[PDB]
RNA sequence: AAAUAAGGCCUACUUCACAAAGCGCCUUCCCCCGUAAAUGAUAUCAUCUCAACUUAGAUACCCACACCCAAGAACAGGGUU
RNA sequence: UAGGGUUUACGACCUCGAUGUUGGAUCAGGACAUCCCGAUGGUGCAGCCGCUAUUAAAGGUUCGUUUGUUCAACGAUUAAAG
RNA sequence: GUUCCUUAAAUAGGGACCUGUAUGAAUGGCUCCACGAGGGUUCAGCUGUCUCUUACUUUUAACCAGUGAAAUUGACCUGCCC
């Protein structure tokens, strides 16, 4: 009863028919795998098919850093450093190459999108590639590790100090000083969090894809 | 225009109008939703030389579409609203037929076209596409022309108005290089900077200077239809399209030489619901495109 | 993304590219039309002031939709013929050279894993 | 380039024009009438829409309460607010604000407009009021109608 | 970048009398039928205008002189009246705020 | 299949957000006069023609007050059920 | 014997009560004594690689290390860096 | 310049040759402790300088109201090709 980001619009001015066909096609395509459903920071595991492969069946493990994307396209990036190098794959969860989608664990680390583990150390991104899952407490409160996260050197790629992004994860005590914490909260817009404006609202728009879902599983 | 209605009505005629405006336009629209049982004209079979009606869809958004073959390959939507034929005119070089598209409210028109509008039924389109058809498909005016009318594996060409950009600069017009940020500009990142050569006191005609980008008609040669809708009188074309959202578009048939003698299997006149034709299902997949719901794909 | 003077990663067995250096090895020419490589693709890589084929196996930038994203330009060694100096990869190699199949056959063979 | 682009640039930042219009808000809140330009009357007037949106919500409400405190420089119009256009609006949902035109300024001739929340004490204003009903279209479009519905 | 050759008269002439940067006439003005001050359309009157501005800065005074000292907004409602009218019955709790003027011939 | 120059787009990728842009994706179609050959005379041989005659020898966009805008500096244009 | 004013000068004919001096940046207009994409004849043309003469300018004509210098040396490209 | 490096290219930088024929000694010849907004190179990190630029705020620009200059002008009814 949570609703996947997919199906959620954007505030983009359309025509609600193209996001009646887009969550129609989403449905009939859900009717045949399974997709469960996850968050941020969660292990996953897309048994994917390619056409040059040893064999036409593909594996691969790693966190969803993110998802976004409207209708068909639902990417999500999976991290996983193998042989002390970094990888990134871009799956969608609506492609045609896709067979069986395993979860492996269901966390949220508070930060929407953990785009700043490429800038730290790779101790946070290896993991087993034969791990086993893990499932537990049936239709509950999902759990959240919240831990810290420590930060390679100040080289870095993003500017993740900055307060524009809101992590709330790094540890920036072991890593950033006094001047440095200053001069990123010198960026400060504390406008924005009061900005009434720049909400979008959903709470209407979710109840009627809950009710085409209802409809479309009972016909 | 003149003074617009809304204004010496009270507040109980204003609903009550409204009503019975929308009620007309639901009555005449289901009036004529019948075109075979009407004087429909002689029909004529397939020739080798002879074009068929276009559609005036409206472009909603855009979405991929996966093939058999496993590969990304964007595709745009197209809404088939109405489309009815106003009028019929014989020789210029060739027959011409006019179409129109959505249905706009018939209070800001001009009387002219009220009355020419009111002459057949339907209410007042938008736009006005004349196409160049031969004299072989003729259809009588005031019929339907729904998604059906083109089917999967076909070229159809598209052409309407692009975002415009207003009067934009050179760069962003053109595509210029301009000038660098240092060493040594000062006044100089976006201009023009030499015309043409130095004598000639003139500047030569149509010469790349800044303008209004876009803003302007531009036909698209080579789209193929993935598939179909006939329920909502969809049609998905491949690539994108000119024209902004919720935008109408112009659609006929291509005209390229490899893509001009193949008419055959496509309806030559139109699609007739009425049949005497056997209904077609829900929505027509193409050869090459994964059908929603299908098993997932194997290259074994 | 592998452009002209790019800090390149060699990852091969052999000794021009494991051995150190003072200066980091960078491309020298794009073997293309345009000024932009992409994976397979050869390209020269200068190693120990001398020069030499190579051949970009994965770059930083984000490609198409399914295939992989390394952190770090990984780029393998070729010769002429190519007849790869090197003789194992231990990083991981994108199964998008594996379609060619006769311009980069031995190197295949000599990759262990695969993403 | 402007494409669907929202938030007309007042001030001289972000910073400038979103406390003018907090500004506008408090005043309107204190007075319920102020007299500005078109554009910053319609952005206040959007605004309260959702600063009365807010104040619905509840009052125990942390969220809310911020919002009150954040929006209100001077603090004293949070209770007014909270116990006045909540509880009077109840009924309603969105028919908030009432929107005009002020024919211009004798100074720099500007376009300005009022805006007044629905129900206050002070005086009406001079609303376009329609034409009556007694007139000669508005008797013959109820004839018609009449004729329709006898039709029956 | 300097005139070469100063504009003639008739240059001038036809430049400043072109109808594109003439006065372009409106015909959005109507008869207010308050005051016959003539009104412009989709625009509020004059003379009722001064009237209701009048109104509510004697209002706003009022209510200063009630409330007193600045930094106050009572919780309450408001009710106007005027010479005489007893308090309606159902606002009893709401402060009344008037001092002394008679209903005109547009107010509720 | 890739680039070149031109015509378009934000649904997937990014700068980012109620947009726009590319690194991201779709399309681009007609022969060009320079030669080689039947048949015969001035020159009943032979011979391609600055002698008579035959061979490789246009398709596309178009022409009925007042609020919002993907249209626009104004002007102008599209919608206002 | 015919064509050139693109190099070096040669003459000072209005322009010293002012025509602002080379390269390098965006933009290129035109001419073919044509580097390449189109078609032919010959050849020291068994084929590619070559050479020569005619038409075709609708298009293309790279990335960099130095010396301020177009020019001037060098590394790798594509059919060509005129 | 030769001469060996420093890079992928070195008239950039530096190790030695007098052949500088017009260097050469308080018109001072040579090294050196610290130093130079002095003039020329460079190793590991750095940024839109470019490869190919894009989005936002302001300055700023346009319209509506006010005032309000200067350089300049023989008169202009002011096109293009040879
Ligand atoms: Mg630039
Ligand atoms: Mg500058
Ligand atoms: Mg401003
Ligand atoms: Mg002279
Ligand atoms: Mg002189
Ligand atoms: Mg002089
Ligand atoms: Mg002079
Ligand atoms: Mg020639
Ligand atoms: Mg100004
Ligand atoms: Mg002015
Ligand atoms: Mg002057
Ligand atoms: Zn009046």
């Amino acid at each position: 009863r949570f609703l996947s980001p997919e199906f959620i619009p954007r505030r983009g001015r359309t025509d609600p028919l193209k996001f009646q066909i887009e969550r129609k096609d989403m449905l009939e395509r859900r009717k045949v795998l399974h997709i469960p459903e996850f968050y941020v920071g969660s292990i996953l595991r897309v048994t994917t098919a390619d056409p040059y492969a040893s064999g036409k069946i593909s594996q691969f493990l790693g966190i969803c850093i993110q998802r976004s994307g409207r209708g068909l396209g639902a990417t999500f990036i999976l991290r996983n450093v193998i042989e002390g190098q970094g990888v990134e794959i871009c799956f969608e969860l609506y492609n045609p190459r896709v067979q069986e989608i395993q979860v492996v664990k269901l966390e949220k680390r508070l930060d929407d999108s953990l785009l700043y583990l490429r800038d730290a150390l790779p101790e946070y991104s290896t993991f087993d590639v034969n791990m086993k899952p893990v499932v537990q407490e049936p239709n509950q409160k999902v759990p959240v590790n919240e831990l810290k996260v420590k930060m390679k050197p100040k080289p870095w790629s993003k500017r993740w100090e900055r307060p524009n992004f809101n992590i709330k994860g790094i540890r920036f005590d072991l890593c950033l000083t006094e001047q440095q914490m200053k001069e990123a909260q010198k960026w400060n817009q504390p406008w924005l969090e009061f900005d009434m404006m720049r909400e979008y609202d959903t709470s209407k728009i979710e109840a009627a894809i809950w009710k085409e879902i209802e409809a479309s599983k009972r016909s | 225009s003149g003074t617009w209605w809304d204004e010496h009505l009270s507040e109980e005629n204003v609903p009550f109008i409204k009503q019975l405006v929308s009620d007309e336009d639901k009555a005449q629209l289901a009036s004529k939703l019948c075109p075979l049982k009407d004087e429909p004209w002689p029909i004529h079979p397939w020739e080798p030389g002879s074009f068929r009606v276009g559609l005036i869809a409206l472009k909603l958004g855009m979405m991929p579409l996966w093939t058999k073959d496993g590969q990304k390959h964007v595709v745009t939507l197209l809404q088939v609203q109405d489309c009815h034929v106003l009028k019929y005119t014989s020789k210029g070089k060739m027959a011409t037929l006019s179409v129109g598209g959505k249905t706009v409210s018939r209070f800001r028109k001009a009387t002219s076209i009220l009355e020419f509008y009111r002459e057949l039924g339907l209410p007042p389109k938008q736009t006005v596409k004349i196409f160049n058809i031969t004299d072989n498909a003729a259809i009588k005016p005031g019929t339907p022309l729904y998604a059906a009318h083109f089917r999967p594996g076909q070229y159809v060409d598209v052409t309407a108005k692009t975002i415009g950009k207003g009067f934009q600069g050179v760069m962003k017009r053109w595509g210029f290089k301009g000038q660098p940020a240092t060493h040594g500009q000062t006044k100089t990142h976006r201009r023009p900077g030499a015309v043409a050569t130095g004598d000639i006191g003139r500047v030569w005609p149509g010469t790349k200077m800044p303008g209004k980008m876009g803003n302007i008609y531009r036909t698209e040669y080579g789209l193929k239809v993935w598939r179909i809708n006939t329920k909502h009188n969809i049609i998905y074309v491949n690539g994108s399209v000119p024209g902004h959202k919720n935008c109408l578009v112009k659609v006929k048939d291509s005209k390229l030489p490899a893509y001009k003698d193949l008419g055959k299997n496509l309806p030559f006149p139109t699609y007739f619901p009425d049949g005497d034709e056997e209904e077609l299902p829900e929505d027509l997949y193409d050869e090459n495109v994964c059908q929603p719901g299908a098993p997932s794909i194997t290259f074994a | 993304a592998i452009q002209k003077m790019t800090r390149v990663r060699v990852v091969d067995n052999s000794a021009l590219g494991n051995s150190p250096y003072h200066r980091a090895p960078r491309c020298i020419h794009v073997y293309k039309k345009n000024g932009v490589g992409k994976v397979g693709d050869q390209i020269l890589l200068a190693i120990k002031g001398q020069k030499k084929k190579a051949l970009i196996v994965g770059h930083c930038m984000p490609g198409p939709r399914m295939t992989p994203r390394f952190d770090s330009n990984n780029v393998v060694l070729i010769e002429d013929n190519g007849n790869p100096v090197g003789t194992r990869i231990k990083t991981p190699i994108p199964t998008s050279l594996r379609k060619r199949e006769g311009e980069y056959s031995k190197v295949l063979a000599i990759a262990q894993n695969f993403v | 380039i402007s494409h669907g682009r929202v938030f007309r640039r007042m001030g001289l930042g972000p910073e400038s024009r979103i406390h003018l219009l907090r500004n506008l808000l408090t005043g309107l809140v204190r007075h319920e009438r102020i007299e500005a330009p078109w554009a910053r009357v319609d952005e206040m007037r959007g605004y309260a829409e959702k600063l009365i949106d807010y104040g619905k919500l509840g009052d125990t409400n942390e969220r809310a309460m911020r919002m009150a405190d954040f929006w209100l420089t001077e603090k004293d119009l949070i209770p007014k607010l909270f116990q006045v256009l909540a509880p009077r609006y109840k009924d309603q949902t969105g028919g908030y604000t009432r929107m005009l035109q002020i024919p211009n300024r004798s100074l720099d001739r500007a376009k300005m407009a009022v805006i007044e929340y629905k129900g206050n004490c002070l005086p009406p204003l001079p609303l376009p009021r329609r034409d009556s009903h007694l007139t000669l279209l508005n008797q013959l479009l109820q004839g018609l109608r009449q004729d329709l519905r006898q039709s029956q | 970048a300097a005139p070469k050759n100063r504009r003639t008269i008739e240059v001038n002439r036809c430049r400043r009398r072109n109808p594109q940067k003439l006065i372009k006439v409106k015909n959005n003005i109507d008869v207010c039928p308050e005051c016959g001050h003539l009104k412009q359309k989709h625009v509020l009157c004059a003379y009722c205008y001064e009237k209701v501005c009048k109104e509510t800065a004697e209002i706003r005074r009022q209510i200063g002189k009630q409330e007193g000292g600045p930094f106050k907004a009572p919780t309450i409602e408001t009710v106007v009246l005027y010479t005489g009218e007893t308090p309606s019955e159902q606002d009893q709790g709401k402060r009344i705020i008037e001092r002394d003027r008679k209903r005109p011939s547009w107010f509720t």
